[PDB]
RNA sequence: GAUUACCCCUUCUACCUUUUGCAUAAUGGUUUAACCAGAAAAAAUCUAACAAAGAGAACUUUAGCUAGAUACCCCGAAACCA
RNA sequence: GCCUAACGAGCCUGGUGAUAGCUGGUUGUCCGAGAAAGAAUUUUAGUUCAACCUUAAAAAUACCCCAAAAACCCUAAAUUCCA
RNA sequence: ACAAACUCCUAGCCCAAUACCGGACUAAUCUAUUGAAACAUAGAAGCAAUAAUGUUAAUAUGAGUAACAAGAAGCCUUUCUCC
């Protein structure tokens, strides 16, 4: 837990690809937590003003 | 006697005080001030009762997320955690979810846990069995 | 009638402590009431900006402007001042410092039209002010790089904070 | 509203007048400064004087008289007459 | 038609702050309480009465309201009136 | 589950509003006494403009936009070119 602040920032608002696997699903249901993810919404930091969001993937 | 009004220098100043940051020509203008001035004060009294909302609805979205983490939805979170008779704030519960994640990972498997304790309970069809965390408190 | 600008030359400073940096001449001249407009006159001040003062009379000499002739005088008044009332070794050391147009007091006429209608006619005055300084002209800023870029975002994701959150 | 941060987010139908109802695509105003619009004391209420009387003359009096204080705008025709 | 760059009746100065049930405007702050149309009217773009209402005062009952009670052929929801 | 001015909770100086009608304070003048640098009790009023196609003065915008002008060459008043 004990982290210099530079690296504890860093470390924070870390922006994580996601890989999301599609044959076979619908497109709906995909783009609903596809969404989610890409807003950062999955994140407890989040918040609205932050540029937190995280790339994703969809093969 | 014939009077005027000498001090119209400071009226004027104690609206333009609050005109200074406008764009454009709000910031000179006492006409176009005075106006911008009184819509400034009402925004501000009504985001005075927005901002509790604005800040509840921020709390539960970290709540939601905290507890997507752990597989658990928020209303199953929030229903169980208070079934267990711990009242905690929305706010605290948020701030525990970002500062303190292992204490939260413990809530979220309390929650979890009572949960499961009440789909055996009612599944079960009897009145006997009370799951450790089903018990209730009266205080002395 | 405000003159100030004038006034400027009337400073006098304490003399110098040992071995610290020599400050400069500055000099200020105007010219009060010339019967260019003031729009116009702008867009001369504003050319000859932060230029060494031989590049600004090169220009100056060249362009067509009725503006040209009135600015030009002035800066070889403004030179001449710069050697003899005050001291200044080297004449051609000097670069303008600040160029600009004040609006001077106007005349009014009537302007007729037709119909037995008229128009009320302002014509038009300027001054123009030039704030010459001794030593040879600053660097002209060059445009970002994208390692300036690529600096400035990074301190802008390294300045976040989590919000609301204590 | 806030934010580390100007924006970026999120929340909000200019203001008067006029109307049953105006963001209205109803009227008014570019902007600044100086000028620019509620006056009366019969009855009443309120506070005091002295009281079967009271007022510095004439009046009013079945608790009254005498005094003070409380009140009612601004700009516009086409006209008509010498 | 025309009678001095507006003639179904000139221009000017008076009367003259003409008169407008009709527009348009009417300037400091903060608190109490607060109104929707029954009559007459050359009246329906307006006034003046009633009713509601505001500010003071004096008092006694006020709303709600069970039986009981209010038409004669047929006649619903319901009224009126009272402990 | 999420959702209000509703209702709890912790503190208070303790519950909306057009026309009209009650209250409490105060800006700026002047006059009585105080006051001395901005004054506090009274008495007085030409007593407080974000709005009248308001009045005067000054500034913008439209806009450096619309529109305006001087027949040629020379030796400088001498020839030319046209109406
Ligand atoms: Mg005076
Ligand atoms: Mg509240
Ligand atoms: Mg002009
Ligand atoms: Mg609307
Ligand atoms: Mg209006
Ligand atoms: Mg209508
Ligand atoms: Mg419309
Ligand atoms: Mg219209
Ligand atoms: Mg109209
Ligand atoms: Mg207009
Ligand atoms: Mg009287
Ligand atoms: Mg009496
Ligand atoms: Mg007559
Ligand atoms: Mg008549
Ligand atoms: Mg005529
Ligand atoms: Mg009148
Ligand atoms: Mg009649
Ligand atoms: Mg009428
Ligand atoms: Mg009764
Ligand atoms: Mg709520
Ligand atoms: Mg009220
Ligand atoms: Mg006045
Ligand atoms: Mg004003
Ligand atoms: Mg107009
Ligand atoms: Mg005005
Ligand atoms: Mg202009
Ligand atoms: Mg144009
Ligand atoms: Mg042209
Ligand atoms: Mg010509």
């Amino acid at each position: 837990s004990s982290f210099s602040k530079a690296p504890q920032q860093w470390a924070t608002f870390a922006r994580v690809w996601y890989l999301l696997d599609g044959k076979m699903q619908p497109p709906g249901k995909l783009a609903a937590m596809a969404s989610v993810k890409l807003q950062g919404l999955h994140k407890p930091v989040y918040h609205q003003l932050s540029d937190c969001g995280d790339h994703v993937v969809i093969m | 006697l014939r009077s005027r009004v000498t001090d119209r220098y400071w009226r004027v100043q104690e609206v333009l005080k609050h005109a200074r940051h406008f764009r454009g020509r709000k910031n000179r203008c006492y006409r176009l001030a005075v106006r911008a001035v009184t819509r400034a004060f009402v925004k501000c009294t009504r985001a005075r009762r927005l901002k509790k909302r604005s800040l509840r609805t921020l709390w539960i979205n970290r709540i939601t997320a905290a507890s997507q983490e752990h597989g658990l939805k928020y209303p199953a979170f929030i229903i169980n955690l208070i079934k267990c008779q711990v009242e905690l704030n929305r706010k605290v519960l948020a701030d525990l979810a970002i500062y303190e994640p292992k204490t939260f990972k413990s809530l979220a498997a309390l929650a979890k846990r009572r949960r499961e304790e009440g789909f055996a309970a009612a599944l079960g069809d009897g009145k006997e069995p009370d799951g450790i965390f089903s018990r209730v408190v009266q205080h002395r | 009638i405000s003159r100030k600008w004038e006034k400027k030359n009337k400073i006098v400073y304490p003399p110098q402590l040992p071995g610290e940096p020599r400050r400069p001449a500055e000099i200020y001249h105007c010219r009060r009431q010339i019967k260019y407009s003031k729009d116009k006159m702008w867009y001369l001040a504003k050319l000859i900006r932060g230029m060494s003062i031989d590049q600004a009379l090169a220009q100056l000499e060249f362009s067509d402007k009725k503006g040209a002739q009135i600015i030009k005088e002035v800066l070889l008044e403004a030179q001449d001042m710069a050697v003899r009332d005050h001291n200044v070794e080297f004449r051609s050391n000097l670069y303008v410092a600040e160029s600009t147009s004040g609006r001077g007091q106007y005349l009014k006429r009537i302007r007729y039209h037709g119909r037995g209608r008229f128009g009320i006619m302002e014509k038009v005055f300027c001054h123009y002010f030039v704030k010459l300084v001794e030593g040879p002209p600053p660097p002209r800023e060059a445009p970002k790089t994208a390692v300036a870029h690529a600096r400035e975002y990074i301190q802008e994701l390294r300045n976040r904070t989590i919000t609301h959150a204590l």
